[PDB]
């Protein structure tokens, strides 16, 4: 996703949040990081998923400063090459470094 | 009925200050009446229950919350949380205010007024209430420190009691 579709997204899941695509994205990456760190020590955030068709709709719930913060990744089944490069040669190499 | 005055800088004229009071019968979720005023002229609206309902699902967010928020930003129960602004178009007579934060701006709430005729008498009235509790909390004061310096003076008494109780 791109700074333009972000504001779309935004507005259309928040009637009432008037801000830039960039300070979206910091509030989502500060509130994303610490539970991908670290496994649910926050707990503040909650997650749901739902796969329709080939899609699949990743919502995301969070209190801003106790105000409403809703987010939804729609997310496309990944080309080859992606899945590739991202899963299939690293693993390969990582099974050749330890058999090292 | 409930009342409560309190002073906003609006947007539009960031020195000039209006007043904004705010009165509720039973409690502020089954809706107020509020009235803006800067000296010259008054606008005066109404909150009842089902425009409060409909802000609160519209918002999709627990009621209670809402009606919290509502009134830390209407009633000035701000504390160091965060800052909100208030916006009015005096040709449009469409008062709205929001919580501001990061540079992001949530709509909390809008409200509809409208001119009234004769402000003398809203703000006569505004002055003379003013006043009213002023007079009364000056009341309740002097009556209390007469019941300060009692309660002192029997404890200072009480207290020499025990004294000699004790040393005889």
């Amino acid at each position: 996703v791109d700074t333009s579709v972000v504001s779309q997204r935004a507005k259309e899941l928040n009637k009432r949040l008037t801000a830039p695509p960039a300070a979206f994205l910091c509030h989502l990456d500060n509130l994303l990081r610490p539970l991908l760190k670290d496994a649910a020590h926050p707990s503040e955030a909650t997650f749901s998923c739902d796969c329709v068709a080939d899609a699949l709709i990743l919502r995301v719930r969070s209190e801003l400063s106790g105000l409403p913060f809703y987010w939804n990744f729609h997310c496309m089944l990944a080309s080859p090459s992606l899945v590739s490069q991202h899963l299939i040669r690293p693993l390969m190499g990582m099974s050749l470094a330890l058999q090292c | 009925m409930e009342r409560k005055i309190s002073r906003i800088h609006l947007v539009s004229e960031p020195s000039i200050t209006h007043f904004l009071q705010v009165s509720w019968e039973k409690t502020l979720e089954s809706g107020f009446v509020i009235t803006l005023t800067d000296g010259h002229s008054a606008w005066t609206g109404t909150v009842s229950e089902s425009e409060i309902s409909q802000e609160a699902d519209d918002m999709a967010m627990e009621k209670g919350k809402y009606v919290g928020e509502l009134r830390k930003a209407l009633l000035s129960g701000a504390g160091p949380a965060d800052v909100y602004t208030f916006n009015f178009s005096k040709e449009s007579c469409y008062f709205f205010f929001e919580k501001n934060l990061k540079d992001v701006s949530f709509r909390l709430g809008s409200f509809n007024l409208e001119k009234v005729e004769n402000p003398a008498e809203v703000i006569r009235e505004l002055i003379c209430y003013c006043l009213d509790t002023i007079a009364e909390n000056q009341a309740k004061n002097e009556h209390l420190q007469k019941e300060n310096e009692r309660l002192l003076r029997d404890w200072n008494d009480v207290q020499g009691r025990f004294e000699k109780c004790v040393s005889a």
